[PDB]
């Protein structure tokens, strides 16, 4: 429901803020492909970093303010879409929060 | 002080197609002036060994012999011995290797199983199995190809032959492979090929994709007063 | 001198409910009137070590020492010590075995697959496959129960946990059950119960029948 | 001159029993003939048995086979069948050495199902295997079903031929005739291609009735006379 | 002496997945005695002889007196968005009209869906 | 439409009488399998004698009385069903005349 | 297609005669269950003897007269039905010859 | 599959012989109502004796010869039909053995 509408710059890094829920172990930052109604997991607690994002992203969880932060290092035109974050085994039936990304260059 | 001898192996013979036989010597001190030679069933001259290996991590010497043979005389069941003359041991160490035969020779049966849908929900990866059953003897080979180019061996993994509870002496094996569901939900043939001696061409393969079911769904509409 | 101590395995513990540990003495001659005993960290005593293994005809000696304990003592970090005395080796022998602390724990994922259509076309037999993946460490116990009654252990084959190719530290295993096609076609239900020490109740069961997974064919729509 | 057929790929792959055969032709029938195979290295070569018969048209024919290891032939070493005749004291040399160099053009294999315009006639279902793109011009197609190769006599194939596009390519053909009923009842009838540039030297494709995209039915029955035309 | 039966086949489904070209095959069987040749015309304009490659008459697997021949042709993959139907033809003396033009198009072939829409009415007698 | 209801004896031979039409070259004596609604050609002018009937049947055409006669030599229980004869490239569309066969032994 | 319909007596043994074809390795003596249109393999060259027939049946092949003989030892009311014999991987698409069995007691 | 075709007399008692299988705890002697394709459990190891048969039937299991015997005391015309015996939770999907009963009076 909520949209951070996070913004950033080409290069550098940008931090995505998403809520960390309880009674849900798998936490993911899925990317809304919006092609054939399918969303592909970019990162997860089960340890799966997409090949296109390998070595550029990380996921750190700390239940201090009930928040988990995901950082994306570097930036490319490809990195300018929707990255719905959520929990649960089914990736398409989670997406608790929706966010948008772009590039300023 | 024991010498391990490796007879020609089906996996290497089918993969490299450069059939080699090699026996290595272990539990020997790091010495020199030691020669290694091979002998056939008649003890004939052989080829010079190459690619001398380095000593073991526990400070003991190691060496490997090299020679070439042919299937037409290996399959006869004749023996093969490599002559090792260690300086410490006055009596040379000789190890004999031979080709066993007489086992049943039924053809392996190959089936592929598509990934389960409850795995195809978390959207990270999927596993494909290639079940090879009812084949004797052992020493079968399996590899996976994607549109002609074989997959990197670091990706898939294979089991080892094990007996069949409902068959006397007939073995059984598995093989799995992991691909991203994203790639899976687009398209690829993902061929599984098995190389066994009992097959008429020694090679068979069976391939499966995401669109291998869907038995003609039907939509009926009883339009009335509309 | 070679004496083997086998720490209890989770598969054996779940299979027998009678957790046991064995101090196997080998690399010795077939000598009788041996003395073997199990002692705790503080030097206490245990129950009698009955059922001593018979000597082997290949000039080797076999002896086993069994200490009946509960599971909380073993899994609480307490360390055991085996005592072995012999005429050939009068010096006492001590061995320490315990849980290897310092490993992460993860829960397996179970996927049960139906037999191949081509295998069914033979109209003879059928094989159900159970795929357990992603569990760490490697101590999984797999069993098959048809109608609440476990099938003969000689009917199925289970694989040793081989490391997951892409996931370091995690493992996977397979279990295949060979049944008759006639039984499978009559609606017989089979399930794959798997026991791991990371599952919430340490038990998890997945089932499969001939109608499991079959898709919808007709889409009738009554429009008025 | 005494003919000597070099081992073709169709011969070294069919029975996996590669052998050397030299046939005496265009000569006169006489006895006291020594036929064997010689080695450049000089190693002993087994003399081929099973002498041929005599041509009724006053011609000599001598045939035989000698078992070798295919690695020696693949290495490139020559083979010579030395035939000595009483009327021709000069020995005849038949250099049977494989040519060096292999073209880099794996073959692509495509299949085509029989036309329904022939199925309704219910006479025979002809399946074609369009081997295309192999270089050099050497291919050994075989049709197999039920786990055994169907007697090659039931099928026919064609020799390699050029293309009007790209430098270095060859194409082939194959036809298998099976009664429509048997084709409709079942039977996959896979096709195989044996070219010496494949990853495992063997590649195969397969077709059947249901090899196409599944077709859905959008039936739209209407019982209201008011609705519709 | 029998009528020379002829057939035509479209390019393979898996062939239309590399995006290089496509082949169309016209099969000619029978024609006893063996007297045939094929000319591949499109829109009534004969194509270049370098495109279609006819080979020879060959006896049928079981040949009392029958024979058969095969002839293919190479096109471009990107041209099949319009079809052009790439007509085939055969000629023989044992034919009343000595021509049996045979042609197929992307549209002709296997139907991938069957949208049947039957209706019931008591006023269809005339079938206007 | 018409039925000869031809009858015969085990062994020997029996002649099937069927009309020889004009403007139709392919003439066949199809056997009504009546299994999945499919009829298999036993003989044809295109030269196709089923394997089970190989060397036992023949087809002779002579437009004297507009009749073509087909003879079946030998006889087996299998030879006791319907053999619809017709013309045209399509087989399950012709079947101009229907006939029945049996065995007397 | 042919029906040996070989008979027998309760107890003892009865021999089933079936044709041994070539270019077909798997040879079976399937039992026509005729329940839901399914036939269950009683014996095969792949080595599968049904539990109800375990230790009572055997299959011997010898291409002398192109015949393979199957013997059934003992006899029960259950042993009084159809045992279509054939070849090929698909059991229901073979059944080259059909036979019937009964009991005389 | 097997039929005892057990017979008896009006009054007295009759014993029904049925096989006692292993790995199946629930053992029942269902009565084939054959009305709307439904079979009603007469007795079971779970302890359920139909009201019409209350106090007249018993079930004793003893794995000596792998047999469990069920005795029916008294007899009525109603007691003259099919009593398929079997095992498993689903009563209609068991019926291992079929038997028939009648009355002689
Ligand atoms: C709708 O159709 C069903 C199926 O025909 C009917 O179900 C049957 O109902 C009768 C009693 O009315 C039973 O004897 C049958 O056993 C039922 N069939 C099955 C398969 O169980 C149903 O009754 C129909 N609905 C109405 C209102 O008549
Ligand atoms: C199914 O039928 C309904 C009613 O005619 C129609 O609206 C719908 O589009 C159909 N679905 C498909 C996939 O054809
Ligand atoms: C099934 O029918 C419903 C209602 O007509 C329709 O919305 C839906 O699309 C249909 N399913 C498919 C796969 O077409
Ligand atoms: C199904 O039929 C409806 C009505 O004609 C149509 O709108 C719809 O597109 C059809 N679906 C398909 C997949 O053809
Ligand atoms: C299906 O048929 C209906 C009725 O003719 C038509 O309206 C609809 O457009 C058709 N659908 C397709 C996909 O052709």
């Amino acid at each position: 429901l909520p949209e951070v509408k996070v913004e950033g710059e080409l290069g550098g890094s940008v931090t995505i803020k998403c809520p960390l829920p309880e009674m849900h172990v798998r936490i993911y930052l899925c990317r809304e492909m919006a092609g054939s109604g399918t969303c592909g997991t970019v990162v997860s607690t089960t340890n799966f970093i997409k090949a296109e994002y390998k070595g550029r992203v990380t996921l750190k969880q700390y239940p201090r303010k009930n928040l988990f932060l995901v950082e994306v290092t570097q930036l490319t035109e490809s990195d300018s879409g929707v990255y719905a974050c959520g929990a649960g085994m089914n990736t398409d039936r989670g997406k608790t929060q929706k966010v948008t990304l772009n590039v300023h260059s | 002080i024991r010498v391990f001898a490796i007879p020609p192996s089906f996996a290497s013979i089918f993969l490299t197609k450069s059939t080699k036989l090699t026996c290595l010597v272990t539990d020997l001190t790091t010495y020199d002036s030691v020669t290694i030679s091979w002998t056939r069933q008649n003890g004939e001259a052989v080829k010079t060994h190459t690619n001398i290996s380095e000593s073991h991590p526990n400070a003991t010497f190691s060496a490997v012999g090299e020679a070439s043979i042919c299937e037409d005389d290996w399959n006869s069941g004749e023996r093969f011995t490599c002559t090792v003359t260690h300086t410490d041991l006055p009596s040379p160490l000789k190890q004999t290797i031979s080709r066993p035969k007489g086992v049943a020779l039924h053809r392996p049966d190959v089936y592929l199983l598509p990934p389960a849908r409850e795995q195809l929900n978390l959207r990270e990866s999927a596993t494909i199995t290639c079940l090879v059953t009812g084949f004797s003897p052992a020493d079968v080979f399996v590899q996976w190809m994607q549109r002609g180019q074989p997959l990197s061996p670091e990706k898939y993994v294979t089991s080892a032959p094990m007996p069949e509870p409902q068959a006397p002496g007939r073995y059984f094996a598995h093989s799995i492979l992991t691909v991203s569901e994203e790639e899976w939900n687009t398209g690829e043939t993902y061929t599984c090929v098995v190389a066994h001696e009992a097959l008429p061409n020694r090679v068979t393969e069976r391939t499966v994709d995401k669109s291998t079911g869907k038995p003609t769904l039907y939509n009926v509409s009883l339009v009335m007063s509309d």
